[PDB]
Protein backbone atom coordinates (compact mmCIF):
# COMPACT_ATOMS: atom_id res chain seq x y z
CA UNK A 1 0.00 0.00 0.00
CA UNK A 2 1.40 3.39 -1.06
CA UNK A 3 0.68 6.49 1.06
CA UNK A 4 -1.41 4.58 3.59
CA UNK A 5 -1.04 4.23 7.33
CA UNK A 6 -0.61 1.50 9.91
CA UNK A 7 -3.84 -0.36 10.61
CA UNK A 8 -5.33 -0.33 14.09
CA UNK A 9 -5.47 -3.63 15.97
CA UNK A 10 -8.54 -5.53 14.82
CA UNK A 11 -9.36 -2.96 12.14
CA UNK A 12 -9.56 -5.54 9.31
CA UNK A 13 -10.21 -8.90 11.03
CA UNK A 14 -11.15 -10.46 7.70
CA UNK A 15 -7.68 -9.77 6.21
CA UNK A 16 -5.86 -12.98 5.19
CA UNK A 17 -2.24 -13.45 4.15
CA UNK A 18 -1.53 -16.05 1.48
CA UNK A 19 1.81 -17.61 2.38
CA UNK A 20 4.12 -19.80 0.34
CA UNK A 21 5.37 -22.87 2.22
CA UNK A 22 8.83 -23.06 0.64
CA UNK A 23 10.50 -20.66 0.42
CA UNK A 24 8.47 -19.09 3.25
CA UNK A 25 7.22 -15.77 1.86
CA UNK A 26 4.16 -13.61 1.39
CA UNK A 27 2.31 -14.27 -1.87
CA UNK A 28 -0.84 -12.18 -1.76
CA UNK A 29 -3.67 -10.80 0.31
CA UNK A 30 -7.11 -12.40 0.66
CA UNK A 31 -10.25 -12.09 2.78
CA UNK A 32 -12.24 -14.28 5.16
CA UNK A 33 -15.89 -14.67 4.10
CA UNK A 34 -16.96 -17.51 6.44
CA UNK A 35 -15.36 -19.96 8.84
CA UNK A 36 -14.17 -22.14 5.92
CA UNK A 37 -13.91 -19.91 2.83
CA UNK A 38 -11.32 -17.35 1.73
CA UNK A 39 -11.69 -15.02 -1.27
CA UNK A 40 -8.72 -13.82 -3.35
CA UNK A 41 -7.63 -12.78 -6.83
CA UNK A 42 -7.21 -15.54 -9.41
CA UNK A 43 -3.86 -14.05 -10.48
CA UNK A 44 -2.51 -14.80 -6.99
CA UNK A 45 -2.83 -18.48 -7.84
CA UNK A 46 -2.64 -18.69 -11.64
CA UNK A 47 -0.72 -16.39 -13.96
CA UNK A 48 1.10 -18.27 -16.75
CA UNK A 49 3.01 -15.23 -18.10
CA UNK A 50 4.96 -15.34 -14.81
CA UNK A 51 5.07 -19.16 -14.58
CA UNK A 52 2.66 -19.02 -11.62
CA UNK A 53 0.34 -21.98 -11.07
CA UNK A 54 0.03 -22.92 -7.40
CA UNK A 55 -1.60 -26.05 -6.02
CA UNK A 56 -3.25 -26.40 -2.62
CA UNK A 57 -0.25 -28.05 -1.00
CA UNK A 58 2.02 -25.16 -1.98
CA UNK A 59 0.23 -22.65 0.22
CA UNK A 60 -1.07 -21.71 3.63
CA UNK A 61 -3.33 -18.91 4.80
CA UNK A 62 -2.53 -16.84 7.88
CA UNK A 63 -5.52 -15.18 9.52
CA UNK A 64 -5.67 -12.62 12.30
CA UNK A 65 -2.33 -11.02 11.47
CA UNK A 66 -1.04 -7.51 12.02
CA UNK A 67 2.76 -7.76 11.76
CA UNK A 68 3.97 -8.62 8.25
CA UNK A 69 6.90 -10.85 9.21
CA UNK A 70 6.36 -12.00 12.82
CA UNK A 71 4.75 -15.26 13.87
CA UNK A 72 1.98 -13.76 16.01
CA UNK A 73 1.75 -16.45 18.65
CA UNK A 74 -1.67 -16.84 20.33
CA UNK A 75 -3.26 -14.39 17.84
CA UNK A 76 -2.86 -15.51 14.27
CA UNK A 77 -4.16 -18.83 13.02
CA UNK A 78 -2.58 -20.77 10.17
CA UNK A 79 -4.77 -22.95 7.93
CA UNK A 80 -4.11 -25.46 5.17
CA UNK A 81 -6.13 -25.43 1.95
CA UNK A 82 -8.53 -28.19 0.97
CA UNK A 83 -9.26 -26.89 -2.54
CA UNK A 84 -8.76 -23.92 -4.86
CA UNK A 85 -11.52 -22.78 -7.24
CA UNK A 86 -10.68 -20.28 -9.97
CA UNK A 87 -13.35 -18.59 -12.02
CA UNK A 88 -13.74 -20.67 -15.23
CA UNK A 89 -13.70 -17.53 -17.40
CA UNK A 90 -10.80 -15.81 -15.63
CA UNK A 91 -8.93 -14.06 -18.46
CA UNK A 92 -5.22 -14.22 -17.67
CA UNK A 93 -4.35 -13.86 -21.36
CA UNK A 94 -5.58 -10.29 -21.86
CA UNK A 95 -6.88 -8.06 -19.05
CA UNK A 96 -7.51 -10.13 -15.87
CA UNK A 97 -11.28 -10.15 -16.51
CA UNK A 98 -13.06 -12.09 -13.75
CA UNK A 99 -9.97 -12.06 -11.48
CA UNK A 100 -11.48 -14.04 -8.62
CA UNK A 101 -10.79 -17.28 -6.77
CA UNK A 102 -12.05 -19.10 -3.70
CA UNK A 103 -10.07 -21.25 -1.28
CA UNK A 104 -11.77 -23.77 1.02
CA UNK A 105 -9.92 -24.40 4.28
CA UNK A 106 -9.18 -27.90 5.52
CA UNK A 107 -10.80 -27.10 8.88
CA UNK A 108 -12.95 -24.17 10.05
CA UNK A 109 -11.12 -21.29 11.72
CA UNK A 110 -12.19 -20.10 15.15
CA UNK A 111 -13.36 -16.49 15.23
CA UNK A 112 -11.82 -14.12 17.78
CA UNK A 113 -11.24 -10.41 18.39
CA UNK A 114 -8.76 -10.58 15.47
CA UNK A 115 -10.51 -13.03 13.13
CA UNK A 116 -13.99 -12.30 11.77
CA UNK A 117 -15.61 -12.51 8.31
CA UNK A 118 -16.59 -9.64 6.03
CA UNK A 119 -19.97 -9.49 4.30
CA UNK A 120 -20.51 -9.89 0.57
CA UNK A 121 -22.80 -7.31 -1.04
CA UNK A 122 -26.34 -7.87 -2.15
CA UNK A 123 -27.59 -6.15 -5.30
CA UNK A 124 -29.08 -3.21 -3.39
CA UNK A 125 -25.98 -2.49 -1.31
CA UNK A 126 -23.84 -2.67 -4.46
CA UNK A 127 -26.14 -0.33 -6.37
CA UNK A 128 -26.24 2.14 -3.48
CA UNK A 129 -22.52 2.27 -2.68
CA UNK A 130 -20.66 1.63 -5.97
CA UNK A 131 -20.84 5.25 -7.04
CA UNK A 132 -18.16 7.66 -8.22
CA UNK A 133 -16.72 9.61 -5.32
CA UNK A 134 -17.76 7.11 -2.66
CA UNK A 135 -14.74 5.87 -0.74
CA UNK A 136 -13.69 2.36 0.16
CA UNK A 137 -10.76 0.98 2.11
CA UNK A 138 -7.91 -1.18 0.83
CA UNK A 139 -5.57 -3.09 3.13
CA UNK A 140 -2.44 -5.16 2.68
CA UNK A 141 1.20 -5.93 3.39
CA UNK A 142 2.48 -5.10 -0.11
CA UNK A 143 5.15 -2.66 -1.13
CA UNK A 144 5.16 0.90 0.15
CA UNK A 145 6.51 2.33 -3.13
CA UNK A 146 6.58 1.28 -6.76
CA UNK A 147 10.38 1.25 -6.84
CA UNK A 148 10.21 -0.62 0.91
CA UNK A 149 8.05 -3.09 2.82
CA UNK A 150 5.87 -2.43 5.87
CA UNK A 151 6.29 -3.66 9.42
CA UNK A 152 2.51 -4.00 9.93
CA UNK A 153 -0.68 -4.14 7.86
CA UNK A 154 -1.31 -0.91 5.93
CA UNK A 155 -4.65 0.78 5.16
CA UNK A 156 -5.72 3.47 2.68
CA UNK A 157 -9.13 4.97 1.86
CA UNK A 158 -9.73 5.66 -1.84
CA UNK A 159 -12.64 7.06 -3.90
CA UNK A 160 -14.34 5.10 -6.66
CA UNK A 161 -13.70 6.76 -10.03
CA UNK A 162 -16.14 7.49 -12.87
CA UNK A 163 -16.00 4.75 -15.50
CA UNK A 164 -15.05 7.05 -18.44
CA UNK A 165 -12.09 8.35 -16.41
CA UNK A 166 -11.00 4.78 -15.63
CA UNK A 167 -11.22 3.88 -19.32
CA UNK A 168 -9.34 6.99 -20.47
CA UNK A 169 -6.45 6.33 -18.04
CA UNK A 170 -5.22 3.13 -19.72
CA UNK A 171 -4.90 1.23 -22.99
CA UNK A 172 -6.02 -2.01 -21.31
CA UNK A 173 -9.60 -3.05 -22.06
CA UNK A 174 -11.86 -2.49 -19.03
CA UNK A 175 -14.95 -4.63 -18.44
CA UNK A 176 -18.10 -4.49 -16.31
CA UNK A 177 -16.39 -7.01 -13.98
CA UNK A 178 -13.96 -4.28 -12.84
CA UNK A 179 -14.10 -0.88 -11.21
CA UNK A 180 -11.30 1.60 -10.54
CA UNK A 181 -10.41 3.74 -7.56
CA UNK A 182 -7.93 6.41 -6.54
CA UNK A 183 -7.50 10.16 -6.38
CA UNK A 184 -7.19 12.33 -9.46
CA UNK A 185 -4.02 14.41 -9.95
CA UNK A 186 -5.79 17.66 -9.06
CA UNK A 187 -7.25 16.20 -5.84
CA UNK A 188 -3.98 16.42 -3.87
CA UNK A 189 -4.40 13.31 -1.74
CA UNK A 190 -2.91 10.09 -3.05
CA UNK A 191 -2.64 6.37 -2.31
CA UNK A 192 -2.81 3.04 -4.11
CA UNK A 193 -2.38 -0.68 -3.80
CA UNK A 194 0.94 -2.13 -4.97
CA UNK A 195 2.78 -5.42 -5.50
CA UNK A 196 1.90 -7.83 -2.69
CA UNK A 197 -1.53 -6.28 -2.06
CA UNK A 198 -3.03 -8.43 -4.86
CA UNK A 199 -6.09 -10.34 -3.77
CA UNK A 200 -6.86 -8.23 -0.72
CA UNK A 201 -10.21 -6.61 -0.12
CA UNK A 202 -11.71 -3.25 -1.07
CA UNK A 203 -14.33 -2.73 1.65
CA UNK A 204 -17.07 -0.18 2.33
CA UNK A 205 -19.07 0.38 5.51
CA UNK A 206 -22.76 0.47 4.74
CA UNK A 207 -24.40 3.57 6.27
CA UNK A 208 -27.73 1.69 6.26
CA UNK A 209 -26.80 -1.20 8.56
CA UNK A 210 -23.27 -0.29 9.74
CA UNK A 211 -21.68 -3.48 8.42
CA UNK A 212 -18.56 -3.82 6.30
CA UNK A 213 -18.98 -5.24 2.80
CA UNK A 214 -16.30 -6.40 0.40
CA UNK A 215 -17.04 -4.68 -2.92
CA UNK A 216 -13.71 -5.32 -4.64
CA UNK A 217 -10.56 -7.41 -4.86
CA UNK A 218 -7.16 -5.81 -5.58
CA UNK A 219 -6.58 -6.84 -9.22
CA UNK A 220 -4.32 -4.69 -11.40
CA UNK A 221 -2.69 -1.36 -12.02
CA UNK A 222 0.05 0.21 -14.08
CA UNK A 223 2.70 1.17 -11.59
CA UNK A 224 1.71 2.18 -8.07
CA UNK A 225 0.34 5.60 -7.10
CA UNK A 226 1.13 7.22 -10.44
CA UNK A 227 -0.60 10.48 -11.33
CA UNK A 228 -3.43 9.88 -13.77
CA UNK A 229 -3.41 6.11 -13.19
CA UNK A 230 -5.90 4.21 -11.05
CA UNK A 231 -6.05 0.84 -9.39
CA UNK A 232 -8.49 -1.72 -10.76
CA UNK A 233 -10.60 -4.00 -8.60
CA UNK A 234 -12.62 -7.12 -9.32
CA UNK A 235 -16.33 -6.25 -9.02
CA UNK A 236 -17.37 -8.79 -6.38
CA UNK A 237 -21.12 -8.36 -6.76
CA UNK A 238 -20.98 -8.98 -10.54
CA UNK A 239 -19.35 -12.35 -9.82
CA UNK A 240 -21.46 -13.33 -6.80
CA UNK A 241 -23.54 -15.89 -8.73
CA UNK A 242 -20.34 -17.86 -9.32
CA UNK A 243 -19.34 -17.48 -5.66
CA UNK A 244 -22.72 -18.80 -4.55
CA UNK A 245 -22.57 -21.70 -7.00
CA UNK A 246 -19.16 -22.81 -5.73
CA UNK A 247 -20.08 -22.55 -2.06
CA UNK A 248 -23.39 -24.35 -2.57
CA UNK A 249 -21.84 -27.14 -4.65
CA UNK A 250 -18.77 -27.59 -2.47
CA UNK B 1 12.92 -12.04 6.19
CA UNK B 2 10.00 -13.84 7.85
CA UNK B 3 10.01 -15.47 11.27
CA UNK B 4 9.86 -19.25 10.96
CA UNK B 5 6.36 -20.64 11.49
CA UNK B 6 5.72 -23.74 13.64
CA UNK B 7 6.71 -26.97 11.89
CA UNK B 8 3.23 -28.42 12.52
CA UNK B 9 1.79 -26.28 9.73
CA UNK B 10 4.40 -27.43 7.23
CA UNK B 11 3.91 -31.17 7.80
CA UNK C 1 -22.82 -15.23 8.55
CA UNK C 2 -25.28 -13.53 10.88
CA UNK C 3 -22.65 -11.16 12.30
CA UNK C 4 -20.56 -10.70 9.15
CA UNK C 5 -18.98 -7.31 8.80
CA UNK C 6 -19.25 -6.34 12.49
CA UNK C 7 -15.79 -6.11 13.99
CA UNK C 8 -15.29 -7.38 17.56
CA UNK C 9 -13.05 -4.47 18.54
CA UNK C 10 -15.14 -1.77 16.81
CA UNK C 11 -18.80 -2.22 15.84
CA UNK C 12 -19.48 -4.87 18.47
CA UNK C 13 -18.30 -2.46 21.21
CA UNK C 14 -19.63 0.73 19.56
CA UNK C 15 -16.09 2.05 18.97
CA UNK C 16 -15.08 3.79 15.77
CA UNK C 17 -11.78 3.48 13.98
CA UNK C 18 -9.74 6.57 13.22
CA UNK C 19 -10.74 6.97 9.55
CA UNK C 20 -14.13 5.32 8.98
CA UNK C 21 -15.78 8.74 9.21
CA UNK C 22 -13.99 9.69 5.96
CA UNK C 23 -15.88 6.89 4.24
CA UNK C 24 -19.22 7.94 5.72
CA UNK C 25 -18.73 11.57 4.68
CA UNK C 26 -18.22 10.44 1.07
CA UNK C 27 -21.61 8.63 0.96
CA UNK C 28 -23.31 11.76 -0.21
N1 LIG D 1 0.85 -4.08 -14.30
C1 LIG D 1 0.03 -5.24 -14.69
C2 LIG D 1 -1.01 -4.78 -15.74
C3 LIG D 1 -1.86 -5.87 -16.32
C4 LIG D 1 -3.24 -5.83 -16.20
C5 LIG D 1 -4.04 -6.83 -16.72
C6 LIG D 1 -3.46 -7.89 -17.39
C7 LIG D 1 -2.09 -7.95 -17.53
C8 LIG D 1 -1.29 -6.94 -17.00
C9 LIG D 1 -0.68 -5.78 -13.42
O1 LIG D 1 -1.26 -5.01 -12.68
N2 LIG D 1 -0.62 -7.10 -13.15
C10 LIG D 1 0.05 -8.17 -13.90
C11 LIG D 1 -0.60 -9.42 -13.37
C12 LIG D 1 -0.92 -9.09 -11.92
C13 LIG D 1 -1.28 -7.60 -11.93
C14 LIG D 1 -0.76 -6.90 -10.68
O2 LIG D 1 0.44 -6.65 -10.57
N3 LIG D 1 -1.66 -6.60 -9.74
C15 LIG D 1 -1.28 -5.95 -8.49
C16 LIG D 1 -1.76 -4.54 -8.37
C17 LIG D 1 -1.13 -3.35 -8.32
C18 LIG D 1 -2.13 -2.36 -8.12
C19 LIG D 1 -3.34 -3.00 -8.06
BR1 LIG D 1 -5.13 -2.46 -7.81
O3 LIG D 1 -3.12 -4.35 -8.21
NA1 LIG E 1 -8.37 3.95 -22.90
NA1 LIG F 1 -2.93 7.45 -9.26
Amino acid sequence: IVEGSDAEIGMSPWQVMLFRKSPQELLCGASLISDRWVLTAAHCLLYPPWDKNFTENDLLVRIGKHSRTRYERNIEKISMLEKIYIHPRYNWRENLDRDIALMKLKKPVAFSDYIHPVCLPDRETAASLLQAGYKGRVTGWGNLKETGQPSVLQVVNLPIVERPVCKDSTRIRITDNMFCAGYKPDEGKRGDACEGDSGGPFVMKSPFNNRWYQMGIVSWGEGCDRDGKYGFYTHVFRLKKWIQKVIDQF
Amino acid sequence: DFEEIPEEYLQ
Amino acid sequence: EADCGLRPLFEKKSLEDKTERELLESYI
